[PDB]
């Protein structure tokens, strides 16, 4: 099962 | 006072309409959640976007719609109102690690028709003597009475400056007519300060009551005045007696 | 140490030429059950192995969620990648990415995984700690700490330490037979007539799971290296895997030899020798 | 582009014998970016209806994948596995030997 | 998916008291306790991450386990009195959206440390006059009953706080219609005080 990424999360 | 900031933070329409509803982050948040809480019902997530940028989705209905601005505010547009709408809908902005910060609301009342509403008439009553002499204490009563909807805020001021100390305004308001669901509305606050103090003449009291009614371009058709937003007073000087 | 599970992302900006494309694959240790193409016109989570397929809506809809969204974020982050290296708009540019837990031969969590390439090359990726990260360069730094701002190494922490083997410890026990089946190899060793000099011995390993394996060939209980040639490990189509060394030395005096073959699905190492 | 170059491997799924049907594996992997490209012609550069796993990447980053097709063999056959790519000054060829 | 336990919660000034949560999550981002009073909207309490954290903090101390939350108030003052949300965000979703729990509506009710009940009558102070009748100063124990009659409107009650002089009050109000409404009768069918000041 896959995570989620939250908010504020990209690179 | 979280951050962030939402207005407007009242309003009344009729049936069949649409309003909306704005919002602005928490300066350095990008995000904007809004939620819906029904009168005495839970929280339940509407609809969210981050920068652009629709990023989620509650049960926001068909009908419902909202954007977020290149700068970050968020606007909710609520058509077609119906009377299970009303209820308050608190913008919030996430963020970063990440709690969720919420604004103060906005409390939706949705109307059969306006006709209904009235400003709210306002008395103060003195404090009686039988008290002072008993306890020297000195309670004034605000009596805030015939008003609809369920939209007021009372608020005391002492010589032109609000006090917070020996004041208790009740939690609810009260039916004039039970018996009537729009039943017109009372609310009452106690003042309380020493004898003395009431007993100086130079003391001003007044008691505030906010109302939250009719909005500026709105179509008045009935006898009276319009029932738009307004502030009433009423208000007394110490007796020295 | 056991078992694995790891997902495998890509986000790929073609030159200059429209949105980034979104692709994730799930794998259990060899298997694959998962996959996501950002690429249609309504992407959706596909089963790949036959026991991911009894999964339900709800199941299917958290994962096509995730990714819908990584798909959306990922963009901004190639939007910022190219920015920190200054690339250009057109405009090639990669960022894949592989998480997971490992399970032992108990069934719990061993080690935890997060690395992250752009456009081929190592960029910021989970210390063994599960709580520090490893930047590249000063732009993968800029990543780390957006990254340790939004607290993501203490959330993949929660993730790997808990949903991950979760779901591995379910998976594992539907999937049991295949997953847990381990399948041992049919060797042999054979040799063409025209060669070089003498028999073109070739030391074989087919139809067996998982991929683990060893060979190597020996002067009675040796390791060559130099001697023998060989051979990297393939798929055989059908979830089975296949591998080979040999031997085909100038000097031959044909029955005198061993191939010292050992895989989990051996009660034994193999010692092996050909008759004609 | 830090780009890496495709191997590749021909053989057979089953061990090779020329009366019963099998299936031609070619895996190309190693390779970078994921643009690829690859055929099983009978020398005669065709072979259609040839199908392949999905796209995905080892420890390395490396790009790998398998094509395949359900092929008969014999003495007379030839098949092989033709490879282009972005890394290749032209397309890389392969025989398909019996063994290996 | 986020149930709170005491709906409602009725407490006396200085009683402890925990404040359930459940939750089922897939697995969990975190949870959060909020307090929200009348009108504005929620505050930031705690956010807890881990099964077996807790946070301090002040009277309110938070705790985390695999099934639920609680939030132990010890020694609850008056001023506690709001209602508590509790909220959580779940590894399985992506975002930082929070699903809440319905909500749990704590009221303390005061200590009154020395009583004297007494029911006065005000005069209003434009010309005319609508008196208003205020039964005042009663201890913790006595509550005011609503009338069953229409034209008789009784509050509810409430504590005026001296902060200034470290005295609370509580406190009805009750006006009507003249005749047959003098106020040494206005809050007739509430069970009052045997020694409550009637004066004259």
């Amino acid at each position: 099962h896959p995570v989620g990424e939250a908010d504020y999360f990209e690179y | 006072d979280s951050g962030v900031t939402q207005t407007p933070k009242h309003l009344i329409t009729a049936t069949g309409q649409r309003v909306t509803l704005r919002c602005s982050p928490r300066s350095g948040d990008l995000s904007v959640y809004w939620y819906q809480q029904s009168l005495d019902q839970g929280l339940q997530f509407l609809i969210a976007y981050y920068n652009g940028e629709e990023r989620a989705k509650g049960n926001i209905l068909e009908r419902f719609s909202a954007q977020q601005f290149p700068d970050l505010h968020s606007e909710l547009n609520l058509s077609s109102l119906e009377l299970g709408d009303s209820a308050l809908y608190f913008c919030a902005s996430s963020a970063r690690s990440g709690e969720l910060f919420f604004g103060e609301g906005s409390r939706l009342t949705v109307l059969e028709d306006l006709k209904n509403v009235f400003p709210p008439e306002v008395a103060v009553f003195e404090p009686s003597e039988a008290e002072i002499s008993h306890t020297q204490k000195a309670t004034l009563v605000c009596l805030a009475t015939g008003f609809y909807p369920d939209h007021v805020e009372l608020s005391w001021w002492v010589n032109g400056k609000e006090v917070h100390s020996g004041v208790c305004t009740d939690p609810q308001p009260l039916k004039e007519q039970p018996a009537l669901n729009d039943s017109r509305y009372a609310l009452s606050s106690r003042l309380r300060v020493s004898a003395t103090f009431w007993q100086n003449p130079r003391n001003h009291f007044r008691c505030q009551v906010q109302f939250y009614g009719l909005s500026e371009n709105d179509e008045w058709t009935q006898d009276r005045a319009k029932p738009v937003t307004q502030i009433v007073s009423a208000e007394a000087w110490g007796r020295a007696d | 140490g056991s078992h694995s599970m790891r997902y495998f992302y890509t986000a790929m900006s073609r030159p200059g030429r429209g949105e980034p494309r979104f692709i994730a694959v799930g794998y259990v240790d060899d298997t694959q059950f998962v996959r996501f193409d950002s690429d249609a016109a309504s992407p959706r989570t596909e089963p790949r192995a036959p026991w991911i397929e009894q999964e339900g809506p709800e199941y299917w809809d958290r994962n096509t969620q995730i990714f819908k969204t990584n798909t959306q974020t990922y963009r901004e982050s190639l939007r910022n990648l190219r920015g920190y290296y200054n690339q250009s708009e057109a405009g090639s540019h990669i960022i894949q990415r592989m998480y997971g837990c490992d399970l032992g031969p108990d069934g719990r969590l061993l080690r935890g995984h997060d690395q992250s390439a752009y456009d081929g090359k190592d960029y910021i990726a989970l210390n063994e700690d599960l709580s520090s990260w490893t930047a590249a360069d000063t732009a993968a730094q800029i990543t780390q700490r957006k990254w340790e701002a939004a607290r993501v190494a203490e959330q993949l922490r929660a993730y790997l330490e808990g949903l991950c083997v979760e779901w591995l410890r379910r998976y594992l026990e539907n999937g049991k037979e295949t997953l847990q089946r381990a399948d041992p190899p049919k060797t042999h060793v054979t040799h063409h007539p025209v060669s070089d000099h003498e028999a073109t011995l070739r030391c074989w390993a087919l139809g067996f799971y998982p991929a683990e394996i060893t060979l190597t060939w020996q002067r009675d209980g040796e390791d060559q290296t130099q001697d023998t040639e060989l051979v990297e490990t393939r798929p055989a189509g059908d979830r089975t895997f296949q591998k080979w060394a040999a031997v085909v030395v100038p000097s031959g005096e044909e029955q005198r030899y061993t191939c010292h073959v050992q895989h989990e699905g051996l009660p034994k190492p193999l010692t092996l020798r050909w008759e004609p | 582009m830090i780009q890496r170059t495709p191997k590749i491997q021909v053989y057979s799924r089953h061990p090779a014998e020329n009366g019963k049907s099998n299936f031609l594996n070619c895996y190309v992997s190693g390779f970078h970016p994921s643009d690829i490209e690859v055929d099983l012609l009978k020398n005669g550069e065709r072979i259609e209806k040839v199908e392949h796993s999905d796209l995905s990447f080892s420890k390395d980053w490396s790009f790998y994948l398998l094509y395949y097709t359900e092929f008969t063999p014999t003495e007379k056959d030839e098949y092989a596995c033709r490879v282009n790519h972005v890394t290749l000054s032209q397309p890389k060829i392969v025989k398909w030997d019996r063994d290996m | 998916q986020v149930t709170q336990s005491p709906e409602a919660l009725r407490l006396q000034e200085g009683e402890s008291s925990s404040l359930n949560c459940s939750y089922t999550v897939s697995g969990l981002r975190g949870l959060f306790w909020y307090r929200q009073d009348p009108g504005k909207g929620p505050e930031f309490l705690f956010t807890l991450y881990s099964a077996g954290e807790e946070k301090e903090k002040e009277r309110l101390k938070a705790t985390l386990t695999k099934k639920e939350s609680f939030l132990h108030i010890t020694a609850p003052k008056p001023e506690d009195s709001a209602t508590y949300l509790c909220a959580v965000q779940d590894l399985g979703t992506s975002g930082s959206r929070l699903t809440f729990g319905e909500g749990t509506q704590l009221t303390v009710n005061p200590n009154i440390q020395n009583p004297d009940p007494a029911v006065y009558q005000l005069r209003d102070s434009k010309s005319s006059d609508k008196s208003v009748c205020l039964f005042t100063d009663f201890d913790s124990q006595t509550n005011v009953s609503q009338s069953k009659d229409s034209d008789v409107y009784i509050t509810d009650k409430c504590v005026l706080d001296m902060r200034s002089m470290d005295f609370k009050s509580n406190s009805a109000v009750a006006w009507s219609n003249k005749s047959d409404f003098a106020c040494a009768n206005a809050f007739n069918n509430s069970i009052i005080p045997e020694d409550t000041f009637f004066p004259s």
